[PDB]
Formats: structure tokens, C-alpha cells, sequence
């Protein structure tokens, strides 16, 4: 059991406190270093499992040894002595540049940094597949491939006497989290006059019991049996937008198709939802066009009325009705039109606060 | 047809449908394994033809390595055994 | 004529429906594949036009064949058998890593994906110029260069028996769109006291008949005879910001020069607009300084008053007046000051909604 | 001096000028051409010196290729001739 | 002394005006070019200081000469004539692709562009360390390393007769700016019920006399003796958010821990601030748990009450009290909860403007 | 304990602390130095084995270089000596 000297250190984040303790627990012992220093001195491979009975295996990687062994040494008795040194000299500078990029000053707090195995790719010789294979990853299924690429490293020792960096790795394993469903949302445009709108919702949202949350898909990859994320992906959603997703159409905002737009129909639950004011819809079974009531904004096409529909030139057989017949626009409460470009948001907000600071001075006069 | 929180019917009236759901899996780290980046290559079979280039490389590395080494030592000097209390 | 089985497939976007039909129409016939499989087996080039009379040419690309042919085979009788296999083994793993990056699970829906020719660069051997030349692109003018780099590919067949990927490409051609003018906007700072402001407008906007639109220049490159975009670039603009650009100065927001700022003058229509409170303006013809009326915010410099002006040390001859003499600040309605950093927007919005939820409870009391 | 929608005079009073206009050109795709990425190189003039490395490469590729092949086959099995109706 | 022909040029930014004058002042003389053209013709190095007595040194860089000199020429009497040309031909196309990427049409205004030395890395042969060493940079301390990587180049001549590009470089030096302190901010979560909130403030802010500013850390690297930025980093902050940082807790917004969250404690001024409702806090000296008053949101742990505390399993000795004992939540004015995802901001803003446009029509009726 | 603008006490009541300050240094450019990218390599010791590849490279470069050369010449033709006034 160890204690952190908090008064001396004075200030530290939880991330820095926890990495420091982990640093103490995971760093090699003072004499494991002299042994490691000696084992490194006598090896000559690009990748090598350093096995000392008693201690655990230490994986040693040398970023330019394959180049020396494959390209320079077989040339030893065909090229001049300057040329061998010049050839290697170019490689060493390119390697130094990568060390500088990764461990240099752009690395904000090296002590608490967790460096992805992929970021180490160049430092490890330009590829990580043999390194992973030595650690037990085969590449034989895509989940194991994803897990391996979630490995992160922390720095535990930097040796200025023999020039090597000891890192500690941890193995990722997958944690399915109980209640949380990720949902992918998709909109189609609708017409008011000749204007094409669509309702603005996030590409992914998450449900979590009663709560609806925002979902950042940046760090996720969508396998067939679940979304696998390397980061927290869940984030709060405003009550107003949650109400939108709960059925309050007036709460959802909407924006124009100002440009080109490729979503005027979609296949859903075996039905076609189509803006048949903006594209040609046609029943293939009967040969008759499908016009969209001009006081309706969408058409919901099912086999009760058209078993096989042609839609913008694409012919689709549909199943039995799973969405009700379109209602009149006057029976749909639309929400506010907005623009999402960030400078428009700031300009309209700046106006709104100014009107609102105004409004408190008339509501002094009338009260 | 799935159901729950999100109200698929009323959203469909304003052109929004769900086109796929999935469970949510996050990664946890456990255990440990040491990896050492050996910065000095084995050059003996090159018979000193690369001495100048190696020495300059080693010199460039120190500028990068020394500040990290100092930071690691600064931290562990604040990590004591329990009983100093 | 083919039909999509919509009830079976159940759910699909327009993009997925259209790529699937295109997949059926563009995939090689079952026996074109056995012929292709046999033609690939017997070839030995990095790039090769596979011509079978009757069928169209198929361009075959092998990502490591140049390395084998140029580097390994001439070494066959100078290097050991392990070393040849080790040399190639490094190349194959680096190639596998790139295939994994491009076609692996991070590729969200491979069926409807459109992969740029540039993203294929490594899969095609590290460069695309000879591939394009075989397709008829010379590199002889910059428009043809831009068009070639807008080529996108779709996947039409993945062979696990002989390990090859068939892609279908389409050729871009340029569509000038009728009414739409892209305009680049540029501001100069002005002084209220010693405070330097500038009005916040987008870098590019687009006019389209009566409408002003936002313009995303991310996917565009600005040739001398037009803006060429690989994506839709047009997007809606709020009525409020459109009014700003239509002459309503009170509708435009503004923000500080909190930092350093290099736009205190600009040459426009042969005149100089300059914040001559913040830099030294001087008439070179007469030798006399130009002071900015302290109740004015800018100076509009023309040859009616100074044929050759010196401005922050730069000497510019100007032409006849195309902008009126500056007016007093009190004759200019300035709009709201705002800050654009996203966390400031959220903090001020959160305050505004709270005051606005307040305001409805006093407007129950007074009504 | 161009004119139109945007009100250059009143904008110039608050320091905004236009410094260039251009027409707007978008790209359209037409026609077709097949490109095949040949994943297995021709190695016969290397006389089996690379058998282990090639076999391992081919094995790594399957894990990536099989799911795409399955997705393509899944789609075209839902693409039928017209008259099945 | 030179003058810019402003009527002819008609329109230009200050950046373009200033680069043009600098272009005139820094371009090589007409006969320095013929001399340079002849010196280039006769050299054969990758990097070479071209010294002509009288004129200053000109550093000449040839992007594929090391490859020719080290790899092709020693092979001259072992490989066929096609193969040498094929080997180089691959290198030349890869080099052309990089020239196209950097100097081609994606370079918006080449005349006024300032190209970082790092962006030139490939054009200069894949590495910049020997180029910098010839210019006097040793790599011996990290500040000199940072300064060297802030070098920017402008284009001063493009020769279509002999195919070379003359660039003019300038040397960065460090300017500490007088009054400005950069501050890094860090929050811990607190509990209302079982809900974990934290207050939303920027990661970095800057103080500058009386003003608090936003700070964009994108272009900065955090050395031990100062923040070094390649760009202006200072930007305005809204009065509302400045009031938040000045002690007005009601002005700071707050958001949920919707997901996982690793900041439930922090070491600060030798004390521990901890959400001891969300993790186990324990006094190690006495062995007694530290419960958080359920009507308090945080615990401020000091040596007046616990010299050595255990916190989520980590044992920390703390110093004397520097933060007062937690107060009751009812004595803390919390600000608005918000969500920062940009589509939530737009949806709530769109609602707020609509209610606010409503509000002006009732305030006509009651007045 | 530092003090100033930012009110550390009241922020600490809502979980916010400062974990580091630094001075602010910006970069200034001065002086000049010419760097020339020599686009044509020296190939004489390759005895014309690369003529086709060099000629094609040189041809590809012109398309990129000519527009920049034109822009530079367009500007300096508007940069005159003082006395033309
Ligand atoms: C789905 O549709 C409509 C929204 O258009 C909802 O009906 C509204 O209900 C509110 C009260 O909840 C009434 O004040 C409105 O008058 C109704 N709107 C209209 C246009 O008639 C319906 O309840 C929605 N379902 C859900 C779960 O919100
Ligand atoms: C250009 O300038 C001014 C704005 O400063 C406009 O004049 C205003 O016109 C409105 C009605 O349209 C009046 O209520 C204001 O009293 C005027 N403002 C001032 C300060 O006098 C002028 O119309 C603008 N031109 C356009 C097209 O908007
Ligand atoms: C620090 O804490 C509180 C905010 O919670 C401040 O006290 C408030 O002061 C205002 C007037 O300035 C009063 O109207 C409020 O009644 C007080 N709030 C409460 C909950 O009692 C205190 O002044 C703050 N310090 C600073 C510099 O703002
Ligand atoms: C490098 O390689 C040889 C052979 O593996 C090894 O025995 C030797 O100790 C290493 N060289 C040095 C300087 O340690
Ligand atoms: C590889 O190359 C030779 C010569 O082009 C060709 O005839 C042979 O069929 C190819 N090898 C294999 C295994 O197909
Ligand atoms: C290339 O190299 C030789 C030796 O440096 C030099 O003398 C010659 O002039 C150069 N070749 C050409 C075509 O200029």
C-alpha cells in the first residue's frame, strides 16, 4: 500500500492521480531495468519477446532493425562505407521525427496519457500486426480485430542512459451496457408549396430506460451485433428535443432543402414513405400515377393500394400497411424553421437576447 | 415493429423513421503487459559505417526524452509507502 | 426490368435502394467472373487493361506487384530464400492494414458506399496517375485534373475464392448551375473608442434568384472560371441573416478583436476602406496625415481627396470615388455584439430560455 | 460594380465588402467502368520463397472480405425480375 | 520605394496587399535568377547551400536526388535500363502528386499563402531536420525545436523554363505578451439526488487586465515556462460567461453526466474536492467513512479533519484547509441546465425565437 | 494561492478549479532567407535510362506551375516605382 503526497503535489486531476498510482504499481523494479537494459543490448530483431524466467515477458520493438537486417547488411560487401551510413542516416532522421511528433512537447501530459496502439504504428516499425500476433491476437474475427485496436499504452519509464521507453499496455474487453439501445434516425423531405423541408433530428440517439440521450458515434464502429465504442458516447439531450422524439411534432425543428437532396423516399416496415409531390410515384400493378394531395406533405404506400410501386424510376414490391394514410397538413403541428450554420445561430441568438433585454423594460412600465 | 421511448408514428408524420437499432458496448482495460521501444538499433554487422549518423540520432533523442524522464521521476517521488504517516 | 423485394428487405434508404439496383445492373455476369478470375491468374503487371473482345475493358490493379517485379525478382540470385519472403512479408502486412482500414468494419455500409479514387490510392499501389492515364485522363489542364479526382467507386463483387474486389467507377462531368453565384465576403474592423469590432458574416454566401443561401466551401476548389464542388454546397440561411446581407445593418451581429487582427484596411473598387483610428493613414501626394473623425468608424479613401495614399506603411494609388464619405456613427444602426465560441452560445441561450420561461408567469399576472 | 441581392453600400458602412464572385459547378457521374483490385500478386518467379507470408496474408484478408461478400449477396437475392408479381 | 496600382488591381485584402509588396521586396533580381538557374543545373545533392559571394546563400533542395544517388546509381551496372527508369518513374509520380497537392488548385491564393515548413516536408524529400540544421537549428532544446517548426514560407518565383520554385522564409522568434495569463479550468461533478451534474466552462480561458477572454488552444503547445502559439489564440467572451467566471454562480450553465465520467474528485491547493455521494470517501487516519450531507453537493477534504484520506481506493495525504466547509445546496444559486450538441442548441433556439415573436403580440394587447 | 479576475472561491462551490496558469507567447517573423525547390533532378549518371519518365514528369509539372507563375507576374506588374505619379 502506497500514499500520494497531496500537499507536495498540490494540484492534480483524478486522471493524473490514478495514472500516477498505476505508474508506481506497473513500473519495472530498479533491477528489472538493469536486466532489461542488458537484454536489449544483445538482441538484434525488430520484434522480440524477452523471456526471463520468474518475471513476465517483455515485448521489445526496434523501429529500424528490419531495415538494417533486410536492406543494409546484405549490402555490406557491395556498397561503400559512407553510403551505408547515409542510407541509415535518412531512416534515423525519419524515425526521430516520429518520436518527436508522439513524445515531444505536443504531448500535453505524458504521465497520464493513454496512447492508442495505432498511434504507435510508426514508432513500432510501420505496422502493428506482428506485434499483436505476439500478444495473442490472430486477426481471425472482426470483433477480436476491433478489441485489439482499442489497446492503449501508458509510459512507465524513459531511459536516457540506454535510450528506451517502457510502456504498459492493457487489454480491452467488451462491456455490453444493460439498458442502452442506439437508434439511427433518417428523414425524408416533404413539400409546403414547392419548398422541400425536412425535420432536423440527430443521426443517432440512445434510449436508456425513460431517458433519451444524444449519441456521439465518432468513436464507434457498427458491428452486426452491437455498437462498439472506444470512448463514452452518451451525452445529455435537452428536454425540448426529447419531447420532439416522444411524439410532439411541434417541438421538432425543420430546415430547407436549399440545395440538392437525395432523400425524397425511404423503405420502412415494408412500406414506402415518399414525397410524391417532388418525384414521380406510380403503381406498377395498375399502371396509374400516384398523385400527392396538394394539402398533404407525404404519401405512405402499402400493398392495400399498390402491391408493386415505381418510385423515381425504381420498382419496389411493398407489403401490407404499417403506416396510416397521410393526413392533411392542417392536422400536423409543424415546429420552427431553423438554420444550423453556427454563425446563423449566433446572429439569431444575439438578436433574441437583445429583444429579451428590451422586453423587461416594457414589463416594468405596464406592471 | 419495435416500440418504446421514441414515438415512431408521430415522427413518421413529419418524415422521420428509424432505420436501425443496436446494443451499446464499451471497452474496459484490465491486466498489464510491458512493451519497450528499443530506440538504439543493433548495428555491429555494419562495422562502424554509421557512427556519425547514430551519434547524431542519439543526440536528437535526448532533447525529447529528458523532459519525460523528469516528469516520471517527479511523480514517483510523491508516491510513498503507507507508514510515513 | 427488375424489382426490389421491399417486404423482405423491410427497411432501406433511398441511397441503399438506388445502389442496390445499380449493383444489379453493373455487376459482372456469373461467367464474366470465371473469365475474369482466369485472366487475373495469368497476369503479372501492377496495372493492366484486361481486354476480352465483346466485353468492355476491365482495369486490373495489383498493389504490390511493382515491388515484387522491381525489387525482389532482380534480387533472386543475390539474396537468401528467407530474406525474399521476409521482405515481401513486410509489404503484404502493410497492404493488408490498408485494406482493413478501407474495407473493414469502419466502412459503415459497403453496399452503398462511394469511395473516392484518392481514398483508393494505397490499395492501388500508392499512386493513381497511371491508373487515370489508362482511363484517358492526361493531366494536361487543371479542370481535367479536378474532374478526375472526383471519380467515385462502388463495390460490385467480393471474391473469396480468388481474392479480388470488383469496383464500378463513374466519370464526373461538370454541371454549371444556372442562377447561383458564390460570393466571398471580407470585413474590416472599426473603432468604438479604442475597441475594435468587426461585423460577423460568413466567408462565402450564395445568391439564387431572390434567395441568399449559406455556402459550405469544404468540398469546393476555386478555379478562375467557377467554383467546382464535389458535394452539395448550398444550405439554408436564416431570414435574419439574409436581412443583414440585404442592407439591414441592425440585423448583422458583431464581435471584438480580442486578439491580433490583420484586417484594418482593404482595397475595394479601386478605393481604400481603412480604420484610420487604428493605423496611420497618410496622403502621399500632399504629405498630410488622414485623421479619422472620432465619431466616425471608418475612412473611405479615393482620388477625389488623395490620389496616392500611404496606409500602415504601404503606398497605394487609388481611383475615383466609388464609396461615399463616411457618415457619423449615430447615423449607423449597429447590431448585437455576440461571441461565437460554442460554449458561450450555450451559456447565453440557457440563460435566455430561463428568462423567457420566467416571462410567461408575469404575463399571466398582468393579463 | 456588380449589383443584386446583397446590398453592398449598406454593408460597406459596417466594414463588409465583397472580394470576389464565381459561378457554381457541381459534379455529375455517368456511365460505368470496371476496376478490379487484384489482391493476390504473381509470385512464381520467386520460387516459393514467400509461401508462408502469402498464406498468412490470404488468411488475414478473408476476415475482411467475407462480410462484404455476404452483404452483396444478401442484396441481390432481393433483386428479382419483374414478372415474379 | 514602390507603389501599388490600386485602381488596376481594384480589389485586394490587406493580406494580399502586404504579401505583394513583400513579393516585390524579396524576389530575386532578374539576373540572380539566371545565375541561380545555372547553379542549380550543375549541382547533384539533395540539399545544398548555394553560396555566391556578394549575394546571400540560397538553400537548394531536390526531392528525389537522395533516392537517385543512394539507390539507383549504385545499381547502374546490375540492373537493366528499363528497370532504372521504371524505378525512378514511380518516385517521380509520387513526387508530382505531392506538388499537385500543395501547389495545385486547392491552394486558394498562392501569392499570399504562408506555407508551414512541415507542410513542405514531402516536397523537401520527406524530412526537414537536415534543412533546419543548415539554417542554424540544432535540435538541442525544445523551445528552439518549437520555433523552427513555426517557420513559414511564401512563394516568390515559379520558373517554367527550368522547373524550380523560389520561396522566401522568415525566422520566428518568441514574443511574450505582457498582461495575458492563460488559465486551464477543470470541473468535478456534483449530485442532485442521484443525478450527476457539472458546470460547463471552457478548458482554457485568458485574463487580460480587467477582461476575461476565450482561448483557442488549437495552435498552442504548453511548455513549462509559457504557452507558445503559432496563431492568435485570444477571442472575445460574452459578458454573461465572464460574469460566471467572476463569481456569479447563477450565470454558469451546467449539464449532465449522461454517460461515464471520470471526474468525481480533484486535488487542488493540497485539498480534495470530491463528490462523496458518488464514490466512497474514507479517512485513512481514523478508519471512518466520510458521508456527504445529502443536502450538500461536494465535500472539501483537508487535514483539519482527515490528514490522510482514501478516495475511490486511492490514498492521499492532504494539507491544511484552503477551501471552506461545503455549504447547503440552498445557499448556492445554480444556473441553467443546457445541452451542448449543436442540433439541440438550434432546436431550443428555434423554439425560443418563436415564443419571443409570440410575446410581442400579447404585449401589444395589454399595452 | 493566486488571485485575480477569476473568482476561485465561488467557482469551487460549483466544482470548478484552476489546475494551471501560464504566460502567453506568440511568434513573430522577421528577416528573410531564400529556399529553392529544385524540381529537376540530376540524372546524368543514369545515362538516359529515365528519359521517358523525366519528360512525362516535367510535362505534368507545367500544368501546376504555369498558373502560379502567371499570378506572380500579374501582381508585380502592379508594383511600380514611386515616381510614376
Ligand atoms: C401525436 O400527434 C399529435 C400532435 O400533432 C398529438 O395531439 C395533440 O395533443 C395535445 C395534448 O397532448 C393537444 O393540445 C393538441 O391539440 C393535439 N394536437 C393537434 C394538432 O390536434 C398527439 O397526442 C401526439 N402523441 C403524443 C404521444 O404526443
Ligand atoms: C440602408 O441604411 C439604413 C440602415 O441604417 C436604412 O434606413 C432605415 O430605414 C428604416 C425603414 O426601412 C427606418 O425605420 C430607419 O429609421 C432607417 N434607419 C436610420 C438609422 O435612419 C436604409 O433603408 C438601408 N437600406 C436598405 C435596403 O435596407
Ligand atoms: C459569491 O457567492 C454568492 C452567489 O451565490 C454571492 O452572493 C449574492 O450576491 C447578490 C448581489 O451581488 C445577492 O443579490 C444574492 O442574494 C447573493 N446570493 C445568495 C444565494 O445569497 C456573492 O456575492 C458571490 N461573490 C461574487 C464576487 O459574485
Ligand atoms: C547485436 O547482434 C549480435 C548478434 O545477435 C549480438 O550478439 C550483439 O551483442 C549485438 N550487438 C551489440 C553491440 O550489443
Ligand atoms: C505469373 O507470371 C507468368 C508470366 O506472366 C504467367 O504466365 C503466370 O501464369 C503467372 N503465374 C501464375 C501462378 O499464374
Ligand atoms: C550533374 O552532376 C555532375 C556532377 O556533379 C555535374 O557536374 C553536372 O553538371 C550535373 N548534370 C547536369 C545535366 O547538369
Amino acid at each position: 500500500g502506497v500514499v500520494l503526497a497531496g500537499a507536495a503535489l498540490g494540484v492534480a486531476t483524478a486522471a493524473q492521480i490514478t495514472a500516477g498510482i498505476a505508474l508506481h504499481q506497473s513500473m519495472l523494479n530498479s533491477q528489472a531495468i538493469d536486466n532489461l537494459r542488458a537484454s536489449l543490448e544483445t538482441t538484434n530483431q525488430a520484434i522480440e519477446a524477452i523471456r526471463q524466467a520468474g518475471q513476465e515477458m517483455i515485448l521489445a520493438v526496434q523501429g529500424v532493425q528490419d531495415y538494417i537486417n533486410n536492406e543494409l547488411i546484405p549490402s555490406m560487401n557491395q556498397l561503400s562505407c559512407d553510403l551505408i551510413g547515409q542510407k541509415l542516416g535518412l531512416k534515423l532522421l525519419r524515425y526521430y521525427t516520429e518520436i518527436l511528433s508522439l513524445f515531444g512537447p505536443s504531448l500535453r501530459d505524458p504521465i497520464s496519457a493513454e496512447i492508442s496502439i495505432q498511434a504507435l504504428s510508426y514508432a513500432l516499425g510501420g505496422d502493428i500486426n506482428k506485434v499483436l500476433e505476439k500478444l495473442g491476437y490472430s486477426g481471425g474475427d472482426l470483433l477480436g480485430i476491433l478489441e485489439s485496436r482499442g489497446i492503449k499504452a501508458r509510459i512507465t519509464h524513459v531511459d536516457t542512459e540506454s535510450y528506451f521507453i517502457v510502456l504498459s499496455i492493457a487489454y480491452p474487453t467488451l462491456s455490453e451496457i444493460k439498458g442502452v439501445i442506439v437508434h439511427r434516425l433518417e428523414g425524408v423531405s416533404y413539400n409546403i408549396g414547392s419548398q422541400e423541408w425536412y425535420t432536423t433530428v440527430p443521426k443517432y440517439v440512445a434510449t436508456q430506460g425513460y431517458l433519451i440521450s444524444n449519441f456521439d458515434e465518432s468513436s464507434c464502429t457498427f458491428m452486426p451485433e452491437g455498437t462498439v465504442c472506444s470512448q463514452n458516447a452518451l451525452y445529455p439531450m435537452s428536454p425540448l428535443l426529447q419531447e420532439c422524439l416522444r411524439g410532439s411534432t411541434k417541438s421538432c425543428a425543420r430546415t430547407l432543402v436549399s440545395g440538392s437532396f437525395g432523400n425524397r423516399f425511404i423503405l420502412s416496415q415494408g412500406n414506402l414513405i415518399a414525397n410524391c409531390a417532388s418525384i414521380l410515384c406510380k403503381c406498377y400493378t395498375t399502371g396509374t400515377i400516384i398523385n400527392q394531395d396538394p394539402d398533404k406533405i407525404l404519401t405512405y404506400i402499402a400493398a392495400d393500394h399498390c402491391p408493386v410501386v415505381e418510385v423515381n424510376g425504381v420498382t419496389i414490391q411493398v407489403g401490407s400497411r404499417r403506416y396510416p394514410d397521410a393526413v392533411y397538413l392542417h392536422r400536423i403541428d409543424l415546429g420552427p424553421p431553423i438554420s444550423l450554420e453556427r454563425l446563423d445561430v449566433g446572429t439569431n441568438l444575439g438578436n433574441a437576447i437583445a429583444k429579451l433585454e428590451d422586453a423587461k423594460e416594457l414589463l416594468e412600465s405596464s406592471d | 415493429t419495435p416500440t418504446g421511448q421514441i414515438h415512431w408514428g408521430n415522427l413518421s408524420k413529419i418524415g422521420v423513421v428509424g432505420i436501425g437499432s443496436a446494443s451499446y458496448k464499451v471497452m474496459t482495460r484490465s491486466s498489464h503487459q510491458s512493451l519497450v521501444i528499443k530506440l538504439m538499433p543493433n548495428i555491429t554487422l555494419l562495422n562502424n559505417c554509421t557512427r556519425v549518423e547514430i551519434a547524431e540520432y542519439r543526440r536528437l533523442l535526448r532533447t525529447v526524452l529528458e523532459p519525460i524522464r523528469d516528469a516520471l521521476n517527479a511523480m514517483t517521488q510523491n508516491i510513498r509507502p503507507v507508514q510515513s504517516v
